């Protein structure tokens, strides 16, 4: 009934954002993919051609295809240096690569496509070797890939050739993260209410299927996401539909009872992310449209609260360059960027309508649910966001917002 | 076939796979489809260029390094945080602007016209019997080509008949129709 | 519609026309979508010429 008016308001909002973009962004690229991605992750490696104003970064992409062949995609996005020579008047609607900003040699070009059974729910690379990449399948099992052992162009035989195939679930899920400190430790979260733990650093080269090392049954509702601590190799947290944030410790002989348990939100909780500089802070996003900050030294008091998301939240990512910045996204078409240091500041009386004093920036660049996004770990404050409308945006907010000269 | 034809076959199949996605099609609509009444509001020389050049008429080029875009931005102010309140404000402003426009094609007068868009070349009202491009929504969703048959000036809609058989005659607002034949611009002095 | 050498390849999809001979296998989908919105005309003379006589 209202599908006409909702489409109409989305159209007007996007056109307005396209009109008044140049004030808000130092750089945007709007690139249309072949199939929607439920994942995105900047690869840590960066290469800079000599005498050329653009670097060559790299992103890991999955496809959400109806029935036929899916892929694991590793695209290379060329970003400009600080000596870049480009335009900022509008986007372009004119050049055949993207929605205008940044170097003329800003052009996402696919490099590796790999057979993948079903859609790619989530693909996270393993920090100790960006060659190895894990994937999340809609089926029970969780796959692991190495793209060095695969042809750049997939063979049309359609054989899924994972380096390992990891089992231990009963349904699908979305939570999946490696331990950044200890090589081969992979956590996955699924609908079966269980956190299964794998280790691949100690598997035979002859065994192509690997059982889970351990299974955690703490959650009672559907588990949504799980993440390791970024300084402690043995500590990880998880969130679920049960509105419960639980903190787990590997050393515990009790794998069925968590070390901590917190009723973080009054609704579904979809995401969590540890602060990569303060080992004591973490945040979560939830279906109650609020992003709940937390302090690990006391889990009875919620450190702070963020609002102004109009719909659910499906992702939250701390900045890799500044400890005070994080971003979130959800079913609402907007990606918000928060600033911890601005908490408690007294803004002008009206601007409370735009949002709380710490709401640093809102991204109006996606016409559909933003599936996932990730900060670039090499070039500060450049974010690649994908959405259900077959769009892969990489953008960098305007410089003057984050700098008070 | 041929290696070129097979390759171009692969491009065609890529595009077909892309367009079988309703959300991707909707995005294709939002990105490039502008009604004749929307084009003057955005696609002309936008307000960024006007304010930039009025603040620095001594600035030579409109394209240069991001480091000097930092200066050209700071020396304009801090852009407002674009939010739901900002979007509803701007949507109300767009309603006012396009109310102004429709007032202009009844051959009448309009706002004081301090806007940086549409100095005089207001898009003309549609003629009866021309081919226009519009978005048809419903049991047959998507963008289609059709012929115009009538005008509804009171509510600013149009009656169209499509060149696709089996679709028939439907009413589509003024701000969802595009005229294929070359764009017509006439000064506001003619509009009143 | 009019199947294609490589002089011109046109496929009719959703009542629109696009000239695929311009695009190699490496091209992204964004220009293809833009062209398919264009209702590809007869000739592709020049791409909105980069030359600008715009003064300071």
């Amino acid at each position: 009934f209202d599908d006409a008016v909702e489409e109409r308001v989305i159209n007007e909002e996007y056109k307005i954002w396209k009109k008044n973009t140049p004030f808000l962004y130092d750089l945007v690229m709007t690139h249309a993919l072949e199939w929607p991605s439920l994942t995105a992750q900047w690869l840590p490696d960066v290469t800079r051609p000599e005498g050329k104003d653009f670097s060559i970064h790299r992103l890991v992409l999955g496809t959400h295809t109806s029935d036929e062949q899916n892929h694991l995609v590793i695209a290379s996005v060329q970003l400009p240096n600080d000596d870049a020579q480009f335009d900022a008047s509008h986007y372009d609607s004119e050049k055949g690569e993207f929605g205008g900003f940044g170097s003329v040699s800003g052009k996402i070009e696919i490099e590796i496509k790999i057979n993948h059974e079903g859609e790619v729910n989530r693909a996270r690379y393993m920090p100790q070797n960006p060659c190895i990449i894990a994937t999340k399948t809609p089926s029970s099992d969780v796959l692991v890939f190495d793209y060095t052992k695969h042809p750049s162009k997939p063979d049309p035989s359609g054989e899924c050739n994972p380096d390992l195939r990891l089992r231990g679930h009963q349904k699908e899920g979305y939570g999946l993260s490696w331990n950044p400190n200890l090589s081969g430790h992979l956590l996955s979260a699924s609908d079966d209410h269980t956190i299964c733990l794998w280790d691949i650093s100690a598997v035979p080269k002859e065994g192509k299927v690997v059982d889970a090392k351990t299974i955690f049954t703490g959650h009672t509702a559907v588990v949504e996401d799980v993440s390791w601590h970024l300084l402690h190799e043995s500590l990880f947290g998880s969130v679920a539909d049960d509105q419960k944030l639980m903190i787990w410790d590997t050393r515990s002989n009790n794998t069925s009872k968590p070390s901590h348990s917190v009723d973080a939100h009054t609704a579904e909780v979809n995401c969590l992310s540890f602060n990569p500089y303060s080992e004591f802070i973490l945040a979560t996003g939830s279906a109650d449209k609020t992003v709940a900050l937390w302090d690990l030294r006391n889990l009875k008091l919620k450190l702070h609260s963020f609002e102004s998301h109009k719909d659910e939240i499906f992702q939250v990512q701390w900045s890799p360059h500044n400890e005070t910045i994080l971003a979130s996204s959800g079913t609402d078409r907007r990606l918000n960027v928060w600033d911890l240091s601005k908490i408690g500041e007294e803004q002008s009386p009206e601007d409370a309508e735009d949002g709380p004093p710490e709401l640093l920036f809102i991204h109006g660049g996606h016409t559909a649910k933003i599936s996932d996004f990730s900060w670039n770990p090499n070039e500060p404050w450049v974010i690649c966001s994908v959405s259900e409308d077959n769009i892969m945006q990489v953008w960098q907010m305007a410089e003057n917002i984050y700098n008070d000269e | 076939s041929t290696p070129d034809k097979k390759a171009s076959q692969k491009i065609g199949f890529r595009l077909r796979n892309l367009l079988k996605l309703p959300k991707a099609h909707k995005w294709c609509i939002y990105e490039w489809f502008y009604s004749n009444i929307d084009k003057p509001l955005f696609e002309g020389d936008n307000d960024f260029c006007v304010c930039l050049k009025e603040s620095f008429p001594n600035l030579k080029t409109r394209k240069l390094t991001r480091v000097e875009w930092g200066k050209i931005r700071r020396l304009m102010g801090k852009p407002r945080r674009c939010s739901s309140a900002f979007f509803e404000e701007e949507r109300s402003a767009l309603k006012q602007k396009r109310q102004k426009i429709r007032l202009l094609q009844q051959r009448k007068v309009a706002d004081v016209s301090q806007f940086k868009d549409l100095p005089d070349e207001i898009p003309l009202p549609l003629v009866i019997g021309t081919k226009v491009t519009a978005r048809l929504r419903g049991v047959h969703d998507g963008l289609f080509t059709g012929q115009i048959d009538a005008v509804d000036t009171l509510n600013a809609t149009y009656r169209v008949t499509f060149d696709r058989t089996g679709l028939g005659t439907h009413t589509i607002p003024d701000y969802e129709v595009l005229s294929n034949e070359p764009h017509e611009t006439m000064p506001i002095a003619a509009f009143g | 519609l009019a199947e294609g050498r490589s002089n011109t390849y046109v496929i009719k999809l959703f009542d629109r026309s696009v000239d695929l001979a311009q695009f190699s296998e490496n091209t992204p989908l964004y220009p293809i979508c833009r062209a398919w919105m264009r209702n590809s005309p007869s000739v592709r003379e020049r791409e909105c010429s980069p030359s600008s006589p715009l003064p300071p």
